[PDB]
DNA sequence: CCATGGAGTCATTTTATCTTGTGTCACTTACAGAAAAAGTATTACTAATATATGTTGAAAA
């Protein structure tokens, strides 16, 4: 780094033959260190919550045999988590949990959610969401898709039997390879398909264990284990290669999953579809969901359970939603001549019973839609490629996930093809991303096509104006059969008496702290 | 006191055998005896001599 | 890499300082036997014999 | 005015204490809990999907 003050010299040798130890360079002989001067031989909110989880960390790290190593790895991790504060008022464990997960992820390496949470009476889908979760908080790569191949070695290691395993190691990769090959290995639960492929090879190599004993550690359900294993039996060379030779048959033949044999089983130029439409109205005024639960056809009220009050219809077969303050959702309606129709309608009881209660405040909060290819999709390279705007989980749900943000929607992905959409507030947007990302399923494909244009069915706009968006026109639009919606006074009276009947522990303990309301100033 | 954190608070009915933390709460009887073996500084409280 | 890493890498994980171990001896020696192995919590082991 | 009693000062021991103890290589390995704040998990809804899971049981061998 330095220079030859005479030579000008750009690169230096030490010395350490006759222990002077010199530091000179070959076109000078002038030193420039002689003399090698060597050496030899508290309370903060934030540390302190550091130190703890160092501790929680240490604890449920080498439980699971896990590196020294991977452990700082992840414990730098939650630091970063910390930043956002995603961290702060979820259960520890499911924090800690995904944070020292996605790093032993990352090393690529055999430890497994399903396996990660026993260490806890918990679930596998709450450590799952706050996993999940903290993939939205932070901005993660796509590096950590696991296969069986890994697994499978450890898997290998408490079955007990010899030496003739790792034969049967190898005997079971080149299996679950071509498996994966085959085409039958997307979307599932890895660690069932890996167990599936060891009894396989186990049986190959001609021993007896027990699914049972497989699924010990494989961690997965017999009926799974044996489901996915009768769905190999028939699968392409099946029955004519099981024999001897082990597989020198890498030869796919062709590749039908499930996920569109069943669309057999039933059995561009195919449009989205919309499921549902969720909307809102604010009615500008508050009223008492006891007093309205009175007399209705569709009612049910339980601030024990739920606070509001349920709201639906046969016919156009919405829901929606109601609220305390006068506000509500709309839910249920597969187009908007439906939804401002029925988001009216469910005024008119109020209007009919109720307070004043106008139409105001309507605005699309989600769209539902959903559409199939008709085609296989690879989603192990897809997200591998498109995880920046994707994610894959074979754990947590079979499909993949996709975040896009022009426009700003997530795509439901299936190994089949059929692609639900939703977290769109518009008709337009659907068609929009749908469009934009068909070029990708082309892109990813095995072995309609023409777009045709952008848009073509009536913007969203013009079916709210198909229905009247003066929040006074009700009457016009009563459908005259929720004129029929309303009970008599006596349904209300013994249906009221049956309410209380069974709410008044409810209201109970409501009035009862009601009257503790007077006991504060005692 | 690792077995109290699960009963300070009452979580349903607890009892899931609360013993699938030993492993997690093992290896101070054996890394805390490999590295004494290794070092050969015993450290003993219960005699208050070392 | 001692440093913290962050969820970016564009490409470069690679620049590296070499520190080779050097023999230094009165006399010259031979190397005979040379192991590569991995201890317990799995990182890379190399011990050479002079 | 004098012998006395009482105390005040002043040597004198004997107890309580601390600094040391030959040199050189050659490797070696601040407590805990309390309260406030932030944020979240249910707690309902469709609504499509596609595994898992259990059971069971029905149906077949
Ligand atoms: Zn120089």
């Amino acid at each position: 780094m330095p220079v030859c003050k005479n030579c000008h010299g750009t690169e230096f040798e030490r010395d350490l033959s006759n222990a002077n130890n010199d530091l000179v360079c070959k076109a000078c002989g002038v030193v420039s260190e002689d003399n090698p001067i060597v050496s030899e031989v508290a309370l903060e909110s934030r540390e302190a919550t550091l130190n703890n989880a160092r501790r929680k960390l240490r604890a449920v790290s080498y439980a699971l045999h896990i590196p020294e190593y991977i452990t700082d790895a992840a414990f730098q991790w939650y630091k970063l988590a910390l930043a956002n504060n995603f961290v702060q008022g979820r259960r520890s464990q499911n924090v800690i949990a995904s944070c020292l997960y996605v790093a032993c992820r990352k090393e690529k390496t055999h430890h497994m959610l399903i396996d990660f949470s026993s260490r806890l009476q918990v679930s596998v889908y709450s450590i799952g969401a706050t996993f999940l979760k903290m993939v939205k908080k932070l901005h993660i790569t796509e590096l950590p898709l696991a296969d069986p191949s890994l697994f499978i070695q450890h898997f290998a290691e408490k079955l007990d039997l010899a030496d003739k395993k790792i034969k049967v190691v190898k005997d079971a990769v080149k299996l679950a390879q071509r498996m994966s090959k085959d085409w039958m290995f997307e979307g599932r639960r890895p660690a069932g398909i890996a167990g599936a492929c060891i009894l396989l090879a186990c049986r190959m190599n001609n021993l007896r264990r027990t699914h049972t004993e497989i699924v010990a550690v494989s961690h997965v359900a017999e009926e799974t284990l044996q489901q996915r294993l009768n769905e190999f039996k028939n699968t392409k060379a099946a029955k004519l290669s099981v024999q001897k030779f082990r597989e020198n048959d890498v030869e796919d033949g062709e590749a039908r999953p499930p996920s569109f044999v069943k669309n057999r089983k039933k059995e561009s130029g195919i449009v989205p579809t919309l499921q549902n439409i969720v909307a809102t109205v604010t009615l500008g005024c508050r009223l008492d969901l006891k007093t309205v639960a009175l007399h209705a056809r569709n009612a049910e009220y339980n601030p024990k359970r739920f606070a509001a009050v349920i709201m639906r219809i046969r016919e156009p077969k919405t829901t929606a939603l109601i609220f305390a303050s006068g506000k509500m959702v709309v839910t249920g309606a597969k187009s908007e001549d439906d939804s401002k129709l029925a988001s009216r309608k469910y005024a008119r009881i109020i209007q009919k019973i109720g307070f004043a209660a106008k139409f105001t405040d309507f605005k699309i909060q989600n769209i539902v839609g959903s559409c199939d290819v008709k085609f296989p999709i690879r989603l192990e390279g897809l997200a591998f490629s498109h995880g920046t705007f994707s994610s894959y989980e074979p754990e947590l749900f079979p499909g993949l996930i996709y975040r896009m943000v022009k426009p700003k929607i997530v795509l439901l992905i299936f190994v089949s093809g059929k692609i639900v959409l939703t977290g769109a507030k518009q008709r337009e947007e659907i068609y929009q991303a749908f469009e934009a990302i068909y070029p990708v399923l082309s892109e990813f494909r095995k072995m309609s096509g023409s777009p045709r244009n952008l848009h073509l069915l009536p913007t969203t706009d013009t079916y709210l104006s198909k229905v009247s968006d003066d929040p006074d026109n009700l009457e016009d639009v009563d459908d005259e059969e929720l004129n029929a919606h309303l009970l008599n006074e006596e349904a209300s009276k013994l249906k009221e008496r049956i309410w209380i009947g069974l709410n008044a522990d409810f209201l109970l303990e409501q009035e009862s702290k009601r009257l503790k309301q007077e006991a504060d100033i005692a | 006191l690792s077995i109290d954190k699960v009963l300070k608070k009452p979580n349903r009915a607890m009892e899931y055998d609360a013993l699938l933390s030993i492993n997690v709460h093992s290896n101070n009887i054996t890394s805390g005896l490999n590295r004494a073996i290794s070092t050969g500084n015993w450290s003993l409280k219960r005699f208050k001599m070392e | 890499s001692a440093d913290a890493p962050n969820p970016n890498n564009v490409n470069v994980q690679t620049q590296y300082r070499e520190a080779p171990v050097i023999y230094r001896g009165p006399e010259p020696s031979h190397i005979d036997q040379v192991m590569m192995s991995v201890s317990d919590n799995d990182q890379a082991l190399i011990k050479v014999l002079l």
